[PDB]
Order: structure tokens, then C-alpha cells, then sequence
RNA sequence: GUCCAGCGUCGCUGGAC
């Protein structure tokens, strides 16, 4: 039952006996000293850096004030003089106590005769002083001593301070009238240079059995400065003169050795004593505890209401990077228990505060700024951005690249879970989330940049890059200029250098259709089957044409290259919602790319009224707009989400575009059955895998709901019928009824998602339609509980009949892409009947 | 055979029979100790359906995760 | 038994009656 209050001062002196954690190890030491004592005798407490390592000292000393024992105060040896050696601020400790004793004594004429005999030997200790500061040897000293004296009786002649030092001990026990005089040292992690002296001075002149020793430090620390002294032994012309790998492993072991044998002899094994870090002292999840820890967020708090510590760092967790209740979310807060005791409280301390006087809102932004100040030295090693006035877009997109490419590993990297071996990359992890769940909240043109462009650059560079250790990052520095990731530029441009990089390695028969993206053709072709033909860019019409234009890129390198790829419907969706008024980017955006962009391959290759009817198209992206800004208030995405987004979206283009490739047929004109697949069959899965991406994982981890209402069942993907996709529709169909809760409130990123009237044409083509006994069953129930969460009905009955069955003017439906030829296909065999 | 029966999720659900499963099962019952009120429930515990994550050292560790363990 | 779909490179798996 420990209480903490975060308003403390909450320095290393300010705790208390109530404010100590550890107080069942402080009793046990103490008990050892003693025992020790009745019947080398050095105790070296170990802890971690930022770990009590100095509290602890002062409460055991405490404890010992207040057998006899007589506690020096406490010294450490970074806060001294440089030159001073350890002797001598140890006898000048020990001076003030038997001066203070025998002049407080004034008892009899006992600090007449035993004054004497102490300043007596301070001039010997006085006299042999300067053979610990000499830089060479006096010869005249010689006659100094050999002045033997039958006082003492020692043991051996000569100037040796050793045994002088033990008989000044000797006296002062009998004059403060105490078994033995404890001295205690401090840690040198400020400046572990210090180090050496003390060790010397504690292997030679504190060795008799009325001194007791506590010392504190590092192992970690104290073994490099021991291994600093031991190579300094070997001759240096040696060193430089065999410098064969057979000799420096005969020298590596003979160190490796010889200091384990110093340490196994200065601080015994069986006296050694470890502090305990937070997660031994609490727990593992629902593991019971060793001890009882609770903390106060606020003045007001009363002392019955404090909540656990594990639940603290729960919630500041939980609502900090927006994630759910879930296995997920326990695993942050698990790494953050193993954190320093410092760290872990002062980051703690720093939320909590400014939480309060905020309310007296962005609670991300409270966490982030908290981890900033705290795994700042991390950030440096990582080499993220340090400015705080540069945190932006693409200054984000930079870290989420590069983080990967320390981590090595480009599969799950983007998901930013801090399970690296390395502690710096487990540190910069964290506070890497924590931005997302920043810059992402509330936006929705923020959330398709970060999907798109932080998890987009690694997948691509993955499969297309690298498929010698210092090739590997000149590739690296390549294609990171060549995406030009970094400067501030819009994600449609990103598209077509997306574009540019995959469309270089070609397939297997050299067939046009490649990861989300369909090889339009640009000259003409001879004797084609059936209506085939070229691509006539001017046959569609008011918010056809602008889908169409906005999913349209060139490539300028050799012959002109043309394309259809869905990511450049991402990118321009992204951009309308950013600007979201003005009616100028909803101008500006949908033309964008068609004549002004001159892409050229990355340096790695080898080889009806106009007027009156594009404003209708305008003007109901500006009512899809005016929907947007009311409910995207609401958004709360975590790098779990996005990430998890990209890794179901990456894999189904894949399937789509490896089993669409073979399956187009000279007669595939407006496929009527799953075997036959044509332009526009392709371009509509390739959308429908993005509006479905969201759908299976909206109810599975975003932070506004609670649970899930996919139900029970295989996870799959639409790759050739939409039965997959429809039967999660459903499903959470009822579920969201039964229990009442809106589409809305619920799946925010879907709902927005499925209304935007862009992708409203591709998702019902012309030749991308199932006309089958059985599939015309799930395609109508398709069609009517897109239209029900819709609210608006996109297909009347006239167009709905003439679409299924087999010119009637057309505004929300591509006509001409199913009848474009598609380059290397060349249409040769017929589609298969059985 | 309800004691005997493992499965492992890894690309397709795939069904198991291991002579492991059996030791498994009576390391679990011999450290009762209780009376037969607790045999009941250890018995209970030991006859269920178990599924298994792959390693992560596979090629087929995302593929198994994103498909979700259910029937 | 039969039909639809999904995963791997023919085999595996889900679902329906
Ligand atoms: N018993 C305790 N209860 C609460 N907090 C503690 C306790 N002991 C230590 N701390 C925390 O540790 C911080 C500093 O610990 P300490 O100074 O002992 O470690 P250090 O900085 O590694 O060591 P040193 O100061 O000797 O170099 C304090 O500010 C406090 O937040």
C-alpha cells in the first residue's frame, strides 16, 4: 500500500519512509550488515541507472543511525576535488567525529591522555602522505625512515600507509565506543573516471574487519573501466607489432580473464544485492504482485481513491495513441513497466500535470510532447527530425522510412510495434505512434497520406527494389530521391512516381496488368476480334470523365507509356478533402496530372454542353464535402490501424492482378461470368479491395467502439464475386440494428469512404458485372444495402435492368473502359465452357 | 481423441494427431491432487479445441494472422 | 453427394442444400 503523489517535488532526497518503494529489501541489507559484523566484508548494492541508486543509500544508512555501528556520511567521489585522494577525505571525516566526541565528552582527563595518542597519529598518517602524490621517487626519504619504533608493534617495516591507516581505525573505535565504522560511497555514472581511485583505495587500505563498505554503481559500467586499466599494461610497441587475428585473440582472453578474477575478489558474489524494477514488483498482466503500488493524479484525490500504477500508465496509454481495450494496447504499457524508475516516473508526472491544468484539448499531443523530452537522446541515434517546428506530413513519412530501414524488416515494420531487440529502436518506436495517432486525428485527407505515402514507400521498395552491403544502401539513397519523399508535395503526385517504379519490371508474357495498375494502349491494333478497340478518351461524360482523368498517369520514357491506376483515386480523394471550400481544388485536382506531368523511369532501369454538365459532377462533391466536415470530427486512427490497413490492401491486389492475368479472351466483352475477365472487371475489384480493406478491420481496431461486429468466420477477400463482401455487409447489417447503433457512429472511415461520388462509377461498370443465375442473387442484394447505408439511390431501375441483361446516356457509370485493349494480351484464344 | 486432437492455423486450418498431446494430457491431470469434485473440471479442461499460431520465423506467419483463427 | 467461393504451388480450406 504504497501512495505517490505526482505533485511532490519528487526529487532523489525528497522521498520519505511512506514515498520508498523498496522497503522489504532496505530491512533485509540491513540485517546482513549486522549479522556480518557480530560474527573482505564489501556490499556493492547493484541497480540499473535511473534506478533509486541513491535514495536506497540514504535510507540504510538511516536505518543504521538510528553492536554499534557508526555510520560515515555518505561521500561520492564525482563531486570532489579532482586531485584529492580517497584517503584523505576519509580522514578527514573521521576527524570531525572523535573531535566532536572528545570535546562533547569533557568527562575526566580521559581527552588528555587519549588526545594525545590520536594526534599522534595523524603526524604519522601526515608524514607517509607523500607517497601517494609523488611523480618520482626522493631519495633523501630513505634516511626519513628506518627510524623503526616499537609502538604499534608492526607487523612489518616501512612507510606503508596500509597499516598506519589501521591503527588510526583501531583507536577511533575505542574512543567512540563502537564495534565497527561503516563507509558508504555513491555511484560514479556522472563520470566514471573517478571510479579508479576509489577501487584502489578500497583493495589496499580498507581491508581489516572493523570497516564495513557499501559502494553502489554499474557492473556494466565498472568492468570498462577496469579493462580500460589492463590493457594500458601492455607494451605499446607490442600492441601495434602483432597485429595478427591469431594473436589478438590470445591477448582478447588473457583481459577478459584477468578482470573477472579483480571483480570475483573486490565485491563478492554472495554480498552483491540487485534492486527491483517495476514490472518484478508489480506483475505480469493478471499475476498477482509482490508488492502493492498506487499513485494520485491529482491534489483534490483522496487518499482511498488511488488507482494502480499499471492502470495509470493504462489509460494515459489506452487514449494517448487511441488505441482499444485489447492485447494490443497491454503490450505498450508492458515496455514501458521495464523502463528506468526516473524515466518512467517523470514522463508520468509530465502527462498527468498538464492533463489537469489543461481541463483546469489533444491528449495525444500532451503524450507526445512528454516522450519528446523523455527518449529525446534516443531520437538523436535514430536520426528523426529534432525541430519541433518541422513536424509535419512529410517530415513524419521520413521517420516512418527510416525507422524501418534500422529495423530491417519491411513486412511488419510499418506496424510499429516496439518488439526490436535494440533498446533504441524499441524507444523511438513508441513515441514514432504516438505522432501518428497525432497528426492523423480528426482528418481524413491526414489519414489516406499516412496510409498511402508512410506505408506505401516501404511495401513498394520492398518488392521491386531489392529483388554486397553497400549496394543495398546506395539503392536506399536512390529511391528515396527518386519518390522525392521528404519535400512537401501532394500524394497524386506521389502516384505516378509510384507508377514509374513498378511498371519497370515486366511479367511473365509481358501482359499489361501489374499491382494495382491496368496498361492502357496509346497506337493502334490490327484485326481485333469483336469491339476492341483504343481507349477514346472523349465518349464519357460529367462525373465520369473526372474519375476517369483522376485515375489517369503517363510515363514519358522511350514510347509513351498510359495507365489506370488505382492509386491515383486515393491520392485525388485525398486532396479534395483537404482543401474542402473554394471550389477551386475540386476544379484543380481532377486535372492535375493529364498534360503537365513528364515522368521519366527511376535511374535503376535497363531497357451534351460541357458547361452544364461538369458542374452537376461539381457540385455533388461539394455536397459529399459538406458531409465530411460534420462526422470526421470523430475520427480516432492508431498506427495499428493504418498499418494493418495496408498489409490486407498490399495483399489482395496482389491475388487480383495474378489471377485476372491470364484470364482475359478475344470474346470477354462485357463479362457476363466469373472466367471471363476484362479492363473494367480489373479496375473494379482493384477498387472494391480498398472499400473492403476498411470494412473487415473498421470494427476491429478503431478506438470509438468498444467490440466488433463481424461476428464469427474466415477473414477472406473478394478476388472474382463480391459473396465475401456482401456477407460482411450483411451481417453487421442486423447486428447494427438489433442493437441500435448507427453506421455512423460506428464506422466513420466506411461511411465516408463508400459515399464519395468518385468511386461511385467504378464500383458498377459496364463489363464488371456477374450475370449468372446464382450471381445476380448476391449482385442485387449487393446493390440494395449499398444504396440503404447511402442514403441516396445511385442506379435507377432504366440503367440497373440495362447494365444485368446485356446507347442510354450515362453520368455515373464508365462505358468504354471493358472495350480498351489492354497492351500484350493480343487476345488470341477464346474463353472456356464445361 | 478429443485428448489427441490439435490444430494449427497456417494458411489453411490444418488438423493434427500428436503422441505429444497425450503426454500433455497426463502431465496435466497427474498434478491434481484434489478429490473428485476438481476431477470434473480438469478432465473438462483438458478435452477442448486448441488452435496454434505459426512461428514467426515462417513464411506464412501474416497470412495465417490476417485470416483470422474460426470456423 | 453437388454447386459456389478462398489459400498455397494440383493440393488444401470455408460455405450452402
Ligand atoms: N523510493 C522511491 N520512490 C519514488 N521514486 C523514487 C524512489 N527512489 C528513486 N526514485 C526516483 O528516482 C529518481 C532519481 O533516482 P536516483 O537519483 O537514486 O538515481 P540515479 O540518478 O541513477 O542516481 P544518482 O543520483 O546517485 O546518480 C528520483 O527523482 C525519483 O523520481
Amino acid at each position: 500500500k504504497i501512495i505517490i503523489n505526482l505533485f511532490a517535488p519528487n526529487l532523489p532526497g525528497s522521498t520519505k519512509e511512506d514515498d520508498l518503494i523498496q522497503k522489504s529489501l532496505r530491512d533485509q541489507l540491513v540485517e546482513s550488515i549486522r549479522n556480518s559484523i557480530a560474527y573482505r566484508n564489501v556490499f556493492f548494492v547493484d541497480g540499473t541507472r535511473g534506478a533509486g541508486k541513491t535514495t536506497f543509500i540514504n535510507s540504510v544508512v538511516k536505518s543504521l543511525n538510528s553492536v554499534n555501528i557508526k555510520c560515515l556520511p555518505t561521500i561520492d567521489p564525482t563531486k570532489l576535488p579532482r586531485h584529492e585522494p580517497i584517503l584523505v577525505t576519509v580522514t578527514a571525516r573521521l576527524n570531525k567525529m572523535v573531535s566532536d566526541k572528545l570535546k562533547g565528552y569533557w568527562a575526566s582527563n580521559d581527552y588528555r591522555k587519549q588526545k594525545e595518542q590520536w594526534q599522534n597519529h595523524l603526524a604519522q598518517l601526515q608524514r607517509g602522505l607523500h607517497l601517494l602524490t609523488d611523480k618520482e621517487y626522493k631519495p633523501e626519504y630513505f634516511s626519513d625512515a628506518l627510524k623503526l619504533d616499537a609502538q604499534l608493534d608492526y607487523s612489518i617495516g616501512g612507510q606503508d600507509l596500509s597499516e598506519i591507516f589501521e591503527e588510526l581505525v583501531k583507536r577511533a573505535c575505542e574512543i567512540l565506543d563502537c564495534k565497527a565504522i561503516l563507509i558508504t560511497f555513491d555511484d560514479i555514472d556522472t563520470q566514471f573516471d573517478a571510479g579508479w581511485d576509489v577501487l584502489e583505495s578500497i583493495r589496499k587500505f580498507f581491508n581489516s574487519r572493523k570497516l564495513v563498505v557499501v559502494a553502489t554503481g554499474d557492473l556494466r559500467l565498472y568492468s570498462q573501466l577496469i579493462r580500460g586499466k589492463q590493457y594500458e599494461n601492455y607494451s605499446k610497441t607490442l600492441l601495434e607489432q602483432e597485429k595478427e587475428s591469431v594473436r589478438l585473440a590470445e591477448r582478447g582472453y588473457m583481459v577478459e580473464h584477468l578482470e573477472q578474477q579483480y571483480l570475483l575478489k573486490l565485491f563478492p558474489v554472495q554480498k552483491r544485492i540487485q534492486l527491483k524494477t517495476m514490472l518484478q514488483l508489480v506483475g505480469e498482466k493478471g499475476k498477482a504482485g509482490k508488492e502493492e503500488i498506487k499513485v494520485k493524479t491529482e491534489p483534490g484525490m483522496q487518499d482511498i481513491d488511488a488507482i494502480d500504477v499499471r492502470q495509470a500508465i493504462g489509460d494515459a496509454v489506452r487514449e494517448g495513441l487511441n488505441l482499444r481495450e485489447g492485447s494490443d494496447a497491454d503490450m505498450y504499457v508492458n515496455e514501458l513497466l521495464k523502463q528506468p524508475v526516473r524515466l518512467l516516473m517523470q514522463v508520468l508526472q509530465d502527462f498527468y500535470t498538464k492533463k489537469y491544468h489543461a481541463t483546469s484539448l489533444s491528449v495525444p499531443n500532451l503524450l507526445r510532447n512528454a516522450l519528446y523530452g523523455s527518449m529525446l537522446s534516443s531520437i538523436y541515434r535514430a536520426g528523426l527530425n529534432y525541430e519541433q517546428h518541422r513536424f509535419g506530413m512529410d517530415s513524419l513519412c521520413k521517420d516512418i522510412f527510416t525507422y524501418v530501414k534500422q529495423d530491417r524488416d519491411f513486412n511488419t515494420g510499418f506496424y510499429l510495434r516496439p518488439q526490436s531487440e535494440s533498446e533504441a529502436l524499441r524507444n523511438c518506436s513508441i513515441y514514432l505512434a504516438s505522432q501518428v495517432s497525432e497528426n492523423c486525428q480528426g482528418s481524413l485527407s491526414k489519414f489516406l497520406q499516412m496510409l498511402l505515402v508512410g506505408c506505401g514507400s516501404v511495401s513498394i521498395f520492398n518488392q521491386f527494389v531489392t529483388e554486397d552491403r553497400e549496394k543495398f544502401e546506395q539503392l536506399i539513397s536512390e529511391y528515396v530521391a527518386y519518390m522525392s519523399v521528404g519535400r512537401i508535395e501532394s500524394a497524386s503526385h506521389w502516384a505516378n512516381r509510384c507508377c514509374a517504379v513498378v511498371a519497370n519490371s515486366p511479367n511473365d508474357e509481358k501482359i499489361g496488368v501489374f499491382l494495382g495498375m491496368v496498361q492502357l494502349n496509346r497506337k493502334s491494333r490490327q484485326h481485333m476480334p469483336g469491339g476492341y478497340k483504343k481507349f477514346n478518351i472523349d465518349t464519357e461524360n460529367g462525373l465520369a470523365k473526372a474519375a476517369m482523368a483522376s485515375s489517369l498517369s503517363t510515363v514519358a520514357s522511350n514510347n509513351l507509356m498510359d495507365f489506370c491506376s488505382v492509386f491515383n483515386l486515393i491520392g485525388a480523394i485525398a486532396d479534395i478533402s483537404a482543401c474542402r471550400c473554394e471550389r477551386s481544388a475540386i476544379t484543380n485536382a481532377f486535372n492535375k496530372v493529364i498534360a503537365q506531368t513528364t515522368c521519366i523511369v527511376p535511374p535503376w532501369s535497363e531497357a451534351q454542353d460541357d458547361a452544364t454538365e461538369f458542374s452537376d459532377a461539381i457540385t455533388k462533391v461539394e455536397q459529399w464535402l459538406k458531409n465530411v466536415n460534420e462526422i470526421e470530427i470523430g475520427i480516432r486512427p492508431s498506427a495499428l490501424l493504418i498499418g494493418k490497413v495496408w498489409s490486407r490492401f498490399y495483399f489482395n491486389l496482389n491475388n487480383v492482378a495474378d489471377q485476372h492475368k491470364t484470364r482475359l479472351y478475344r470474346n470477354a466483352e462485357h463479362g457476363r461470368m466469373a472466367s471471363q475477365s476484362n479492363a473494367a472487371k480489373i479496375m473494379r475489384f482493384n477498387v472494391l479491395a480498398f472499400l473492403h480493406a476498411v470494412l473487415v478491420e473498421e470494427s476491429l481496431y478503431h478506438s470509438v467502439s468498444d467490440r466488433e461486429y463481424i461476428g464469427e468466420g474466415l477473414r477472406l477477400n473478394p478476388v472474382t464475386s463480391v459473396d465475401e463482401f456482401e456477407k460482411k455487409i450483411k451481417i453487421i447489417g442486423e447486428k447494427l440494428k438489433a442493437d441500435n447503433k448507427t453506421w455512423k457512429n460506428t464506422h466513420p472511415l466506411f461511411f465516408l469512404l463508400i459515399s464519395c461520388p468518385i468511386l461511385h462509377p467504378f464500383i458498377f461498370p459496364v463489363g464488371g458485372i456477374n450475370c449468372s443465375v446464382k450471381a445476380l442473387n448476391k449482385e442485387t442484394s449487393f446493390n440494395k444495402l449499398i444504396d440503404e447505408i447511402v442514403g441516396d439511390k445511385l442506379l435507377s431501375d432504366e440503367e440497373w435492368d440495362y447494365l444485368t441483361k446485356n446507347q442510354q446516356i450515362f453520368q455515373n457509370t464508365i462505358t468504354s473502359l471493358n472495350s480498351s485493349t489492354i497492351v500484350g494480351a493480343s487476345y488470341d484464344k477464346d474463353t472456356p465452357a464445361r | 481423441m478429443a485428448s489427441s486432437l490439435s490444430t494449427v492455423a497456417s494458411n489453411n486450418l490444418m488438423d493434427f494427431c500428436s503422441v505429444f498431446n497425450l503426454i500433455g494430457a497426463i502431465a496435466d491431470i497427474s498434478a491434481c491432487r484434489c478429490e473428485r469434485s476438481a476431477i470434473t473440471n480438469a478432465f473438462n479442461k483438458v478435452i477442448a479445441q486448441t488452435t496454434c499460431i505459426v512461428p514467426p520465423w515462417s513464411e506464412a506467419a501474416v497470412r495465417a494472422e490476417m485470416k483470422g483463427s474460426s470456423k
